[PDB]
């Protein structure tokens, strides 16, 4: 159950500033 | 000002 | 941390304080990557220059903590640690080359919605993701600038190339090792800083969604100097070592 956090990816639900790490994944 | 721990940890 | 933010509730469940039983001290950051194991900075238990040697019955391990200093009653998990393992070609004498170590629990840790497992690259999530420009983030409770926060603090930033990596300083870099910041020029700016060492740089996997610990603070001159970058242990690259132990010691 790695990295699957909780409050955030269990529940479908994103962190302020995630996008900005998945953005530069060009 | 670390706020104390409980006695049983230590 | 200098020009992080605030990190949300819940956002770094593995996020570990390395704290000192007296006098009581934040002494590293560190990682939950199982119920029983922690990894950090072997520097942060060894470092001979500075009379540094950490023992099992000198330190406590602190889980599921948000504010640096309150006891969070009912939230956090505080525990004990059994055994010490340190790289045994960890380099204190030059570079922090091979600056890791693994702490195994007295007792296994239950898991909740602050305290969860970070996962361990494999050899091609490693290679998909350390790429020069992907962003890592960092989090810790270590001073805001080169002063304490009163909660855990977070940064997101760049990869940067091998180059421009041994081009910015007069240590000898190695395999083990990769750095992080913007540069001079990018005008965005943060760093880890002092009391930040042993915390984990994570990355988000845009194949499964799952978040990995690609690298462990490790050291920089200065924080957030401009043309100066921090420098993390290369996670990946030591993973024979750590399977090897978790393999034979439980
Ligand atoms: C860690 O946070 C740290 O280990 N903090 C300690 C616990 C709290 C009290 C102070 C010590 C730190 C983070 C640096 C972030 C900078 N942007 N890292 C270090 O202190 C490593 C440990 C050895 N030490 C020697 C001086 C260094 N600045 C530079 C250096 C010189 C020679 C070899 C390697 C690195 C350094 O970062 N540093
Ligand atoms: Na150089
Ligand atoms: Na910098």
């Amino acid at each position: 159950d790695c990295g699957l956090r909780p409050l955030f990816e269990k529940k479908s639900l994103e962190d302020k500033t995630e996008r900005e790490l998945l953005e530069s994944y060009i | 000002d670390f706020e104390e721990i409980p006695e049983e940890y230590l | 941390i200098v020009e992080g933010s605030d990190a949300e509730i819940g956002m770094s469940p593995w996020q570990v304080m390395l704290f000192r039983k007296s006098p009581q001290e934040l002494l590293c950051g560190a990682s939950l990557i199982s119920d029983r194991w922690v990894l950090t900075a072997a520097h942060c238990l060894l470092y001979p220059p500075w009379d540094k040697n950490f023992t099992e019955n000198d330190l406590l391990v602190r889980i599921g903590k948000h504010s640096r200093t309150r006891y969070e009653r009912n939230i956090e998990k505080i525990s004990m640690l059994e055994k010490i393992y340190i790289h045994p070609r960890y380099n204190w004498r030059e570079n922090l080359d091979r600056d890791i170590a693994l702490m195994k629990l007295k007792k296994p840790v239950a898991f909740s919605d602050y305290i969860h497992p970070v996962c361990l690259p494999d050899r091609e999530t490693a290679a998909s993701l350390l790429q020069a420009g992907y962003k890592g983030r960092v989090t810790g409770w270590g001073n805001l600038k080169e002063g304490q926060p009163s909660v855990l603090q977070v940064v997101n930033l760049p990869i940067v190339e091998r180059p421009v990596c041994k081009d910015s300083t007069r240590i000898r870099i190695t395999d083990n090792m990769f750095c992080a910041g913007y540069k001079p020029d990018e005008g965005k700016r943060g760093d880890a800083c002092e009391g930040d060492s042993g915390g984990p740089f994570v990355m988000k996997s845009p194949f499964n969604n799952r978040w990995y610990q690609m690298g462990i603070v490790s050291w920089g001159e200065g924080c957030d100097r401009d043309g100066k970058y921090g420098f993390y242990t290369h996670v990946f690259r030591l993973k024979k070592w750590i399977q090897k132990v978790i393999d034979q010691f439980g």
